[PDB]
């Protein structure tokens, strides 16, 4: 079996550009692509089947899509912090939310996120490899 | 108007890190000009990359200054420098490959856990289980009262960090009975169960 743990912290990288998800300490939100940025480490974890969190271990935020579908880091657990997690045919994940069903985590080619309203599963703003964290 | 190698297309080589699941093509760029007509050379790890190198060895498209792998693997790990030159100079650009294997499967748990447990009243008992999955798992615990009871389960507030081991303190004879470990991801499920035997 492929080596890394499933409860072992991770680096999400986005195929669009190769940028890794960061997540700030003031709540924002983007990517990079220094895999030393300490601010990239992340821990998912499972609320219920296929749904999952994402917290940055550094900014101790959870990543959150509002309503407008713009990306942040709360302090606090809301239900924008949740999203369904999928291994695509493809072999990347995509984190879709859970409640703005039709609206994906992405990073823009830029290393900025994409609001959610403009992501779709074609898309390859949308598509994650999950690394570790060195 | 003879001149320097230099880059045509630094947008298509700003992305330097190449991450990529395994099975998965791989193409580098380094978009050239200059004249006369610059030339291009390979390097993996600052040695020259040899089709021996890798099973299936690689391609190049001169025509687009580019380098392909084909279903890459673990082992193609490294850094990949592209050497374009003529007489009036040489510049290079280095990529990182790095290959992920995704396992495409619905949770899998260790054979054995968790174990069956016995003990007289008033005892402690614990069962362990392990779990192996790429997708994220959601693990929770349920006993047999098909009347089911969760009585732990994963999630912000009960992190993976001790969701893989249960403890019973000072168990009753109402404890007694099956205990079960389950594991879903969006793909599926599986769970083992243990036996817990109170004794007077």
């Amino acid at each position: 079996f492929p080596p890394g743990h499933f409860k072992d912290p991770k680096r999400l990288y986005c195929k669009n550009g190769g940028f890794f998800l960061r997540i700030h300490p003031d709540g924002r939100v983007d990517g990079v692509r220094e895999k030393s940025d300490p601010h990239i480490k992340l821990q998912l974890q499972a609320e219920e089947r296929g749904v999952v969190s994402i917290k940055g271990v550094s900014a101790n935020r959870y990543l959150a899509m509002k309503e407008d579908g713009r990306l942040l880091a709360s302090k606090s657990v809301t239900d924008e912090c949740f999203f369904f997690e999928r291994l695509e045919s493809n072999n990347y994940n995509t984190y879709r939310s859970r409640k703005y069903t039709s609206w994906y985590v992405a990073l823009k080619r830029t290393g900025q996120y994409k609001l959610g309203s403009k992501t779709g599963p074609g898309q390859k703003a949308i598509l994650f490899l999950p690394m570790s964290a060195k | 108007n003879k001149r320097a190698p230099y880059w045509t297309n630094t947008e298509k080589m700003e992305k330097r890190l190449h991450a990529v699941p395994a099975a998965n093509t791989v193409k580098f760029r380094c978009p050239a000009g200059g004249n006369p007509m610059p030339t291009m050379r390979w390097l993996k790890n600052g040695k020259e990359f040899k089709q021996e190198h890798r099973i299936g060895g690689y391609k190049v498209r001169n025509q687009h200054w580019s380098l392909i792998m084909e279903s890459v693997v673990p082992s193609d790990k490294g850094n990949y420098t592209c050497v374009v030159e003529n007489e009036y100079g040489s510049i290079n650009h280095t990529y990182h490959l790095d290959v992920v294997e995704r396992w495409p499967h619905r949770p899998i748990l260790q054979a054995g856990l968790p174990a069956n447990a016995s003990t007289v009243v008033g005892g402690d008992v614990e069962f362990v289980c392990k779990v192996y999955s790429d997708a994220q798992p959601h693990i929770q615990w349920i006993k047999h009262v098909p009347y089911l009871k969760v009585l732990k389960a994963a999630g912000v507030n009960t992190t993976d960090k001790e969701i893989e081991v249960l403890y019973i303190r000072n168990v009753t004879f109402e404890d007694a009975g099956e205990y079960t470990c389950l594991a879903g991801n969006s793909i599926g499920i599986s769970f083992h169960s243990a036996w817990l035997t109170v004794l007077p």
